[PDB]
């Protein structure tokens, strides 16, 4: 029993976390009402897992996280579970029994632009895959060969991050799309966040 | 797509005249539609902005708006002086390509 | 408040043509430029997208390569440089102007236009 919930807060948010450093957040203890969601004509990804949206506002939840990050229209299909993909297993990914789901909608007349954008950056290079639902920062110079190289980079020993090269004038796959996902403990806790009863 | 047009349109002194540009979705269902009106002799020059109003300064007999996925512009008191050809403008939002795809080509009486 | 062009004559095929259109006016790194070229017999084409200073650019598809884009601040040129010409790009030249600091809006005027042919 309060006000209203910040979902506006992500929604409309200006800057967006890059891919290998996606932030959660903690919505809480606050009123929920999910029809404001369906604004934007361009929500040519929100299939949703673990209940269905028309049913979406007559029960609710114990504590639910927000994780945002922009990727190119080609890898927008593998962020559902069990993908395989150079994003999908070095990068972020998500748990097999995984509950909640996803928005997804294009957006290529704010983070692009015309001389270009090196702001977003994923990691192509890593020791190997990561467990669902991890983070990592670590910008050491990965090592193919089997010489010791510390620091200098270039053959055999190259830098894990690339950049993204966002123009307008590219196609459908290779511009910008951001993506939100949510995490939903259905009924195994008090309940938190819910809205009119 | 190429957003076909209308290869001519003729008319009479006087007689209310209507052009349509038609397109498909992804170039006119999404984004915005324009015209431009080129003269002979000339260089090209607008004619609306976004699909309403008048820019900024002409008589409120141009006017036009768009359905589904056309757009169509009314034109009425034709002149002699008005004889010249106009074109459609908007973004396309395409596969492997993206820019600013015209119409063709009309010719008015 | 106005865009100035230069002149050009005929070019032998397989070369490189010049293309270049003077400014005057509004300010000049805050206003975006298009490029457009007009053929005989049929519409105009779109051709790329200029933002002075920083001489950032993107390109069409048709069109990649092919074209060389530069702008500087100091002397107010736009330089446009065509290869590999062919008999068929025999077509006008516009530079135009836009919106300012946003590749989608109306035009703001055209030049007078810059002709050559192979």
């Amino acid at each position: 029993i309060t006000n209203l919930c910040p979902f506006d807060e992500v929604f409309n948010a200006t800057r967006f976390a890059s891919v290998y450093a996606w932030n959660r957040k903690r919505i809480s203890n606050c009123v929920a009402d999910y029809s404001v969601l369906y604004n934007l004509a361009p929500f040519f990804t929100f299939k949703c897992y673990g209940v269905s949206p028309t049913k979406l506002n007559d029960l609710c939840f114990t504590n639910v996280y927000a994780d945002s990050f922009v990727i190119r229209g080609d890898e927008v299909r593998q962020i559902a579970p069990g993908q395989t993909g150079n994003i999908a297993d070095y990068n972020y990914k998500l748990p097999d029994d995984f509950t909640g789901c996803v928005i997804a909608w294009n957006s290529n007349k704010l983070d692009s632009k015309v001389s270009g954008n090196y702001n977003y950056l994923y990691r192509l290079f890593r020791k190997s895959n990561l467990k669902p639902f991890e983070r990592d920062i670590s910008t050491e110079i990965y090592q193919a060969g089997n010489k010791p190289c510390n620091g200098v980079a270039g053959f055999n020993c190259y830098f894990p991050l690339r950049s993204y090269s966002f123009r307008p004038t590219y196609g459908v796959g290779h511009q910008p799309y951001r993506v939100v996902v949510l995490s939903f403990e259905l009924l195994h806790a008090p309940a938190t966040v819910c809205g009119p009863k | 797509s190429v957003l076909t047009q209308p290869p001519s349109a003729s008319g009479t002194p006087g007689q209310r005249v209507t052009i349509s540009c038609s397109g498909s979705s992804s170039n006119i269902g999404s984004n915005y539609v324009y015209w431009y009106q080129q003269l002979p002799g000339t260089a090209p020059k607008l004619l609306i902005y976004r699909n309403n109003q008048r820019p900024s300064g002409v008589p409120d007999r141009f006017s036009g708006s768009r359905s589904g996925t056309s757009a169509s512009l009314a034109i009425s008191g034709l002149r002699s002086e008005d004889e010249a050809d106009y074109y459609c403008a908007a973004w396309d939002d395409g596969l492997s390509g993206s820019g600013w795809v015209f119409g063709g080509g009309t010719k008015l009486t | 408040v106005q865009l100035v062009q230069s002149g050009a004559e005929v070019k032998k095929p397989g070369a490189s043509v010049k293309v270049s259109c003077k400014a005057s006016g509004y300010t000049f790194s805050s206003y975006y430029i298009h490029w457009v070229r007009q053929a005989p017999g049929q519409g105009p084409e779109w051709m790329a997208i200029i933002n002075p200073g920083d001489g950032g650019a993107s390109y069409a598809q048709k069109f990649q390569g092919r074209v060389t884009l530069t702008r500087d601040t100091s002397t107010s040129t736009l330089y446009m440089e065509l290869s590999s010409l062919r008999s068929e790009d025999t077509a006008v030249y516009y530079c135009a102007r836009a919106e300012g600091s946003s590749w989608l809006g109306w035009f703001d005027p055209w030049g007078q236009g810059t002709l050559v042919t192979v």
